[PDB]
């Protein structure tokens, strides 16, 4: 199962 | 006997027209079981190994919306750089994030990982300790002072060491037949005369599971390096492995040299004679 | 960055002349992603060839691997034909059952 938080750079 | 889950994310914009070419997969060990590719219909995250087909609509509804944000991400990160860099709209570039844990044979947290490149070089990685960056160059230091500020780090380690080890857990468990098998390399030697003189005796590891192999070679009972060519491992294609090594030896000398195979599923290296 | 592909030409199963294989074309340690990869009978591209999904190893280079149902003969030959940014005019490995 996939990270569900993503942050951008 | 260790274990990992890792994704692998790339995207690659699309210059004069619409959204970047975004492709996901997600294997545990050496076994791709999921894939998200934007250029396909069907716009869900996919199965790629039986075992994870066992899971439900809720399990595919979730990882296809994650996935998609992770899209939405990349896309972002894409435009960013290309300002950090002052690049042109003009070429095409490049995001790479991957991402995982390992555990060991107690199926226990043993290493985390999240890391990114642009245009194939490191841009930034989260250190072994899951609490500071490695930020390659000073655009790089930008994002790790707004990641450090919006402590990033620590809700990374959450998943790492948490949930990301659970559902390995889970897939270790629900893909056992397979996952936690040991496909021991099937061995044989070919050998071919170049000339009257000379001759290329030749050690094949076939059908193997894991990747993970080491062929050498030994004259008389030490190890040989020169005159031998070892190919790079590769997929057959079934979800086992290949690998070759060769070595030249004088024509009649055949007995002097013996291949050596270590492997996870062999309890004992095995030895080859010509 | 600019690197070119490692390419190896071979079979799923062993090589027996008359018995029903796959031929395989894997490409690596390349980058960018963007590759054209054919699987030539004869010198003529295969038309159903499948590929698996772009993914990449610890130095970011990708890799994929091309496949096709296949089978050896005596006098057809097999080869791959490989396209990249890197490469001035189109590299062709022929399958070798030694190799």
């Amino acid at each position: 199962g996939i990270l569900g938080l993503v942050f951008t750079l | 006997g260790s274990h990992s889950m890792r994704y692998f994310f790339t995207s690659v914009s699309r210059p004069g027209r619409g959204e970047p070419r975004f492709i996901a997969v997600g294997y545990v060990d050496d076994t791709q079981f999921v894939r998200f590719d934007s250029d396909a219909a069907s716009q869900r995250m996919e199965p790629r190994a039986p075992w994870i087909e066992q899971e439900g609509p809720e399990y595919w509804d979730g990882e296809t919306r994650k996935v998609k944000a992770h899209s939405q991400t990349h896309r972002v990160d894409l435009g960013t750089l290309r300002g950090y860099y002052n690049q042109s709209e003009a070429g095409s570039h490049t995001v790479q994030r991957m991402y995982g844990c390992d555990v060991g044979s107690d199926w226990r947290f043993l290493r985390g990982y999240h890391q990114y490149a642009y245009d194939g070089k490191d841009y930034i990685a989260l250190k072994e300790d899951l609490r500071s960056w490695t930020a390659a160059d000073m655009a790089a230091q930008t994002t790790k002072h707004k990641w450090e500020a919006a402590h990033v780090a620590e809700q990374l380690r959450a998943y790492l060491e948490g949930t990301c080890v659970e559902w390995l857990r889970r897939y270790l468990e629900n893909g056992k037949e397979t996952l936690q098998r040991t496909d021991a390399p099937k061995t044989h030697m070919t050998h071919h005369a170049v000339s009257d003189h000379e001759a290329t005796l030749r050690c094949w590891a076939l059908s193997f599971y894991p990747a993970e192999i080491t062929l050498t070679w030994q004259r008389d009972g030490e190890d040989q390096t020169q005159d031998t060519e070892l190919v790079e491992t590769r997929p057959a294609g079934d979800g086992t492995f290949q690998k070759w090594v060769a070595v030249v030896v004088p024509s009649g000398q055949e007995q002097r040299y013996t291949c050596h195979v270590q492997h996870e599923g062999l309890p004992k290296p095995l030895t080859l004679r010509w | 960055i600019q690197r070119t592909p490692k390419i190896q030409v071979y079979s799923r199963h062993p090589a027996e002349n008359g018995k029903s294989n796959f031929l395989n074309c894997y490409v690596s340690g390349f980058h960018p992603s963007d590759i054209e990869v054919d699987l030539l009978k004869n010198g003529e591209r295969i038309e159903k060839v499948e590929h698996s999904d772009l993914s990449f190893s610890k130095d970011w280079s990708f890799y994929l691997l091309y496949y096709t149902e296949f089978t050896p003969t005596e006098k057809d030959e097999y080869a791959c034909r490989v396209n990249h940014v890197t490469l001035s005019q189109p590299k062709i490995v022929k399958w070798d059952r030694d190799m």
